[PDB]
């Protein structure tokens, strides 16, 4: 991995010693062509996963995280250079370097074979992040954003070290490969009852499970643009790919330690889905729109099938475009108007023509229009939890009702109707804004040509 | 739809009045208040305003349509909402 | 109260740039900004990325395993033996408990 | 209600007529019907008790509620009509045209050398425009919307902009 | 080499670093070269070892 | 909105057209491999196992 | 011819021969006859021309083989060094099983659709074919979860095994 870790690393002397006109310039394009690269971790094989050296291996769940990961970056640089324009030089830097440095812990963490080496840089992601909320955030709350954003994480993370340590002790290595081989079954005890809940729980508050989300929309609502972009699109997904690789060890135990999470999250869906409808923020909107597809990638991961294994998958990966594309399309809007309150500056498509085409996509993904991979990957966990028990249909069936109707409204009401007549400041869109939602939209909508890359270790 | 005129209104809005039974067609003038001159009550100015909606085929607001007390002002409200300049 | 600056005002980067891209406010480097994103953003990533994905060898094997499928069918029929057996493992080299 | 009770009767009057209309359908039997509807308003038009009269508008509109047609005609431009707010989407604010690029503006050398004046013409006339609804206004705010007209040659009407400069009805 | 684009050479040098170190691994990865069950083979004539 | 759409379009056909030649050229001049017998005693190369000539190229190239 | 007859087979072709009873020419001969004309002619052509570079330039590609390994059965316990041959041997043989069921499956469908209305009787091979493989698939691979391993197959199978022995000694 040293051919991404190391060029990761080098954006930082660039980004430091680029002339001071040139700092997006550089960075944008340099990081572009890191993106580029990533796409050599695609050599992947039908039985064995690519296992670079004792300490870093990429399989084909890792795979499409990291290459989400790296064209991500650029993708931030581009929403953030806007609002960061009156900043200082140095305080420039030091907010490109912040983004730099979660790349890099990131792209560690997908690639761990080893999982005190995966628990220290899952760990490491969250100062840069909690620095880019509570520093570059603009209301007062972010300073509680990062309080509960840091607080809840670490309320789940710390048993999670004392049980992979726990783990290695018992089993002699936490090396996933040779756990593969070396995994025996957990026998049911009130001792495992507890180390299921230490190994489960951390990744459950990242994801976010239903009940313990309430620090995600406050983290969303205070981020800047680009921590909310990093935030639901890849930091999100930490939780779930640590869930699939950490279930290995769980069996047979998952059986029944499922049941009270399927609950809340088969529930908690419905949930969120029908607090959107009612949300008058146009960011809080979409962070709770986040936790309702979270919460299929739970019960998939939780059931524990090859189709649901695959559908999670995709599932992660498409919303973690889409998200970052709402997000993106919300962030617009308030650099115009400086309000996130969704009511505020309606008829929007009227004023700003091309800019509503991608509010049009950017809906239709969310709502999971075939053949997108958004409902390629919603489509296979449905199949999955139809054959788990054949009532979930029925839940299932609800949101995705519910889910078109807050999608359409969310474009309905800020697109459409009739424009707010005192607000004068709409300007025509930026080539950047137009950019940034197209590098959102086509790598999505190419995807759908050859989804299998993108499906993980069991297609 | 062929556009209107304000010579083109004030021919129709004059030309129902004289379709009116309780007005006198050679006493109407484009200035004649309803009560003051042509001695109507104000029965017969909803009466007027409510052909005048069905003249043209829309609707005065009755907050608007009781301040219309003579034919040039119908022409200037129907002028107004149509954008007639001439 | 205390001593502090007023709220500025906003800028909109189209009045001094009227072809302004809204990278930077100098015109030179928001052109530079521009041809960067799109060239290595569209041209490179997208097309040629997009070309390599397409051209993929074999993608986890799938078109192998079609393909020995396919040797292992033709022989099996031939044979006449099972197309596919229930046993995954030779039962002579297990030994079942009891 | 800050209506009178004329109002009140007229509006009545009107509403009943149109309800009627939709029952009656054809223009001859309008016509006879519409004519014993206003007998019955004239029947009491010089009731000179408002105790009664008051009555007399009450039972009338409950009468109205028991008649009323279910599906009433609808002017299609009015609202609730089948038309209402259709052009909405290509009602485009003014503002807008300061955006445009100049090249799009070059297209129109005439019309946006207009528009300079009209703006222009807005830039000078605001000072007076406020000034003058500042001293018409009585302390404690205006008590009603109505504006006042201007008072000398040279001067606008005060708040005028977004009445003379409003989007066409058909705009496009 | 220029005053404008040297900082441009870093990141790829980072890449080539990185490459050339990835490859170094593999040189310490060797203990089993030839030797699974499933691809050991004969050495052919010209050829030193099978992978490098 | 008309600017960026014509960017888009002059920078998605700045290499997509050469790629599309590209592709024809290959396709037309070179061509696929033909399935063969793997002769006795010969060992071919990991990248000889894959038929299109560009796949051959990734292989050979980068994995 | 492309592909093998044996592995997709086709019921030798029957095509009855015109028997025109109307005095009326048939749209369909002339328009036939023009699409030989007009498309297959030039469409032949121009592929004839690309048979002729690829003459020029013959090159091989081959099918991988892969020889056997000891699977599972014969792994000492924690020897991953074993181990790791035996369960990537089984994950291909997965993998190679699951193509299997695509080509009976594949045959299944294209013999429903050949035989029209009388696919009930005429595709009982078929589905009898169908139905056996779908059995030895299931048993070998069913209800092993995303986690599977040659260990969990295994397992699953002396499962059924031990089941078998003891209904035998019923018996
Ligand atoms: C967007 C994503 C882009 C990603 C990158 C593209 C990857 C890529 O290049 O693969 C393209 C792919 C390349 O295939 P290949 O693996 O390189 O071919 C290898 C063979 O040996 C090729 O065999 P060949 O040598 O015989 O063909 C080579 C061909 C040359 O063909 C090409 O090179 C065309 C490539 C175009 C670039 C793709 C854009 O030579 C010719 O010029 C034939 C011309 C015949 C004219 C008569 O070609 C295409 O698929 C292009 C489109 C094909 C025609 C469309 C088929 C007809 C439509 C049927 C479906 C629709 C039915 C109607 C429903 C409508 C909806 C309601
Ligand atoms: C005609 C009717 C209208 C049909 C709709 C139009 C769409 C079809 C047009 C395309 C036709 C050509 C075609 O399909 O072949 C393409 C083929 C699919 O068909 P194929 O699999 O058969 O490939 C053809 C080539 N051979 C024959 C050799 C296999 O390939 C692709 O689809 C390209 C996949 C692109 C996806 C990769 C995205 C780029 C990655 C950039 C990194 C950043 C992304 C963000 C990170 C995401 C996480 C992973
Ligand atoms: C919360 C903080 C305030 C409360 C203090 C927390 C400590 C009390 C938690 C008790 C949990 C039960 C437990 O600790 O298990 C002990 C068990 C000992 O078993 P042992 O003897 O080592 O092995 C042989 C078995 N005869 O250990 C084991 O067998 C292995 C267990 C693995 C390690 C488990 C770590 C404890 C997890 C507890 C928290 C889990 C829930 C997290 C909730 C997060 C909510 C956001
Ligand atoms: C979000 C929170 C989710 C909470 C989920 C709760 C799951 C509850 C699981 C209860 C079952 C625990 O597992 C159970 O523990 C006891 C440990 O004493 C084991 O039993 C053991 O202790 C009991 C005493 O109670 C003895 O009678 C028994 O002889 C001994 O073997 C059982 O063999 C095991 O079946
Ligand atoms: C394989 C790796 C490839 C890496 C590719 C990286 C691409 C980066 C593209 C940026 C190119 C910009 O190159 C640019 O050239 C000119 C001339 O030297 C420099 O100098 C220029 O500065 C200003 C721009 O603000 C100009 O108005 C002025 O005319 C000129 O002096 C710029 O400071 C430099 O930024
Ligand atoms: C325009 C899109 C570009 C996408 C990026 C792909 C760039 C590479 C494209 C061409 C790759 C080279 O294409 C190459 O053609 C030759 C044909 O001679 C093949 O080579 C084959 O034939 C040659 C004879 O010429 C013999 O050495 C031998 O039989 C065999 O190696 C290679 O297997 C193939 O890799």
């Amino acid at each position: 991995m040293l051919k991404y870790i190391i060029p990761t690393i080098m954006l930082m002397p660039l980004t430091w010693l680029s002339k001071n006109n040139m700092i997006w310039v550089n960075s944008t394009a340099h990081s572009l062509l890191i993106s580029f690269t990533s796409l050599l971790l695609m050599n992947q094989f039908g039985d064995n996963s690519l296992n670079f050296s004792l300490l870093f291996f990429s399989d084909s769940l890792s795979t499409p995280l990291l290459i989400l990961t790296m064209w991500l970056l650029p993708l931030m640089l581009m929403a953030s250079q806007h609002h960061l324009s009156k900043e200082n030089l140095t305080r420039k830097k030091l907010f490109i370097t912040m983004l730099i440095s979660l790349q890099l812990f990131l792209i560690m963490t997908f690639t761990a074979m080893e999982l005190i080496l995966f628990y220290i840089l899952f760990e490491a992601t969250l100062v840069p992040t909690l620095i880019i909320i509570t520093r570059w955030g603009n209301q007062t709350e972010r300073l509680n954003a990062g309080l509960y954003f840091l607080f809840y994480t670490l309320a789940g993370s710390l048993p999670l070290l004392v049980a992979l340590i726990y783990i290695q002790n018992t089993v002699g290595s936490l090396n996933f490969l040779m756990l593969q081989y070396w995994v025996q079954p957990v026998h049911n005890s009130w001792s495992n009852v507890f180390m299921w809940l230490a190994c489960m729980m951390a990744f459950m508050v990242k994801m976010p499970l239903y009940g313990l989300h309430l620090w995600l929309p406050k983290a969303h609502v205070e981020a800047p643009i680009a921590g909310s972009m990093v935030l639901a699109a890849v930091l999100l997904k930490l939780g779930g790919y640590g869930m699939l690789r950490i279930t290995l060890i769980l069996n047979p135990m998952t059986d029944f330690m499922a049941y009270p999470f399927i609950m809340l999250s088969l529930w908690g869906m419905i949930m969120t889905s029908s607090i959107c409808l009612r949300q008058t923020d146009l960011k809080s909107l979409i962070a709770y729109s986040s936790v309702s597809h979270m919460a299929l990638v739970i019960v998939a991961i939780l059931i524990q099938t090859p189709w649901s294994y695959m559908g999670a998958t995709a599932l992660m990966i498409a919303h973690g475009l889409t998200s970052s594309m709402l997000f993106c399309l919300a962030n617009s809007n308030y650099e115009r108007i400086h309000s996130r309150t969704m009511i505020l500056a309606r008829g929007l498509q009227t004023l700003l023509p091309l800019m509503a085409t991608w509010w049009l996509l950017a809906s239709l993904t969310n709502l999971a229009l075939p053949p997108t991979i958004n409902l390629i990957g919603e489509l296979f966990v449905v199949m999955s939890t139809f054959s788990w028990s054949n009532i979930t249909i029925i839940l299932m069936g609800v949101n995705m009702v519910i889910t078109a109707l807050y999608s359409l409204y969310m474009l309905i009401m800020t697109q459409r109707g009739k424009y707010t007549y005192h607000i004068n400041n709409i300007s025509p869109s930026f080539t950047r804004e137009n950019a940034l939602m197209s590098l959102h939209i086509l790598p999505l909508l190419l995807l759908t040509l050859n989804p299998k890359i993108i499906l993980g270790p069991l297609y | 739809a062929p556009p209107l005129t304000l010579e083109g209104i004030k021919d129709r809005v004059l030309y129902v009045l004289k379709l009116y039974d309780k007005i006198d067609p050679e006493k109407l003038s484009v200035n004649s208040h309803f009560m003051k001159d042509l001695g109507l009550d104000s029965l017969d100015q909803v009466e007027i305003i409510m052909a005048m909606e069905d003249e043209f085929g829309f609707e005065i607001p009755d907050i608007d349509a009781e301040k219309l007390m003579c034919p040039q002002e119908i022409v200037d409200y129907i002028a107004d909402k149509k954008d007639v300049y001439e | 109260r205390w001593q502090e600056d007023p709220e500025p005002e906003d800028e909109n980067l189209y009045e001094k740039n009227p072809d302004s891209h809204g990278y930077d406010k100098d015109p030179a480097v928001d052109i530079w900004n521009m041809r960067v994103v799109f060239f290595f953003g569209f041209s490179i990533v997208l097309v040629l990325g997009s070309t390599f994905v397409a051209y993929l060898p074999d993608y986890r094997m799938q078109e192998w395993a079609r393909r020995e499928a396919e040797r292992l069918v033709k022989y099996r029929e031939a044979h006449g033996l099972p197309i596919m057996e229930s046993n995954c493992f030779d039962p002579s080299k297990i030994q079942l408990p009891e | 209600a800050y209506l009178t009770h004329q109002q009140k009767v007229l509006r009545l009057y009107k509403r009943a007529l149109r309800h009627l209309e939709s029952w009656c359908i054809h223009r001859d039997k309008y016509r006879y019907f519409a004519c014993l509807l206003r007998a019955r308003f004239d029947e009491h038009k010089n009731e000179k008790d408002m105790v009664k009269a008051t009555q007399l508008l009450r039972e009338a509109e409950e009468e109205f509620w028991h008649g009323q047609h279910p599906q009433p005609y609808i002017f299609p431009e009015s609202p609730g009509g089948t038309s209402y707010e259709r052009y909405e989407c290509y009602k485009v604010p003014e503002w807008c045209l300061d955006d445009w690029h100049p090249s799009e503006k070059a297209m129109y050398p005439d019309y946006f050398a207009k528009r300079e004046q009209w703006k222009k013409l807005r830039r000078e006339s605001w000072e007076r425009e406020v000034k003058q609804l500042q001293e018409e206004t009585p302390v404690g705010g205006p008590r009603t919307e109505a504006l006042p007209p201007a008072r000398k040659q040279g001067d606008l009407p005060p708040l005028w902009w977004h009445i003379v400069t409003r989007p066409r009805e058909r705009p496009m | 080499v220029v005053r404008d684009h040297w900082v441009h050479v870093l990141v790829p040098m980072g890449f080539v670093f990185g490459y050339y170190l990835d490859r170094k691994n593999d040189e310490k990865l060797t203990a089993f070269r030839n030797k699974s069950l499933l691809y050991k083979r004969e050495l052919k004539p010209n050829e030193e070892v099978t992978w490098k | 909105d008309k600017r960026f759409l014509k960017l888009l379009r002059f920078y998605i056909l700045l290499t997509g057209i050469p790629v599309a030649i590209g592709i024809t050229l290959i396709n037309v001049f070179i061509g696929e491999a033909e399935l063969a017998e793997i002769p006795e005693g010969y060992v071919p190369e990991h990248w000889e196992y894959f038929k299109h000539p560009i796949s051959r190229w990734i292989a050979r190239t980068f994995f | 011819d492309s592909w093998d007859k044996d592995v997709y087979p086709e019921p030798p072709r029957r095509t009855p021969a015109p028997s025109p009873q109307t005095s009326l020419p048939n749209p369909i001969t002339y328009l036939t006859k023009a699409f030989d004309l007009l498309v297959d002619r030039p469409v032949t052509l121009v592929r004839e021309f690309i048979e002729r570079q690829h003459a020029k330039n013959k090159y091989y590609y081959y099918h991988r083989e892969f020889r056997r390994v000891p699977d599972i059965t014969e792994c000492q316990e924690k020897d991953v060094l074993c181990m790791f041959e035996a369960e990537m041997q089984w994950r291909r043989d997965y993998k190679v099983d699951q193509e299997i069921v695509n080509i009976i499956q594949e045959r299944l469908k294209a013999c429903q659709q050949r035989e029209g209305e009388s696919h009930r009787q005429n595709c009982a091979k078929e589905l009898e074919q169908f139905t056996q493989v779908v059995k030895a698939y299931q048993d070998r691979y069913h209800d092993l979860g995303a986690h599977y391993s040659a260990r969990k197959c295994l397992a699953k199978q002396k499962q059924r095994m031990l089941a078998e022995r003891k209904a035998a000694k019923e018996a």
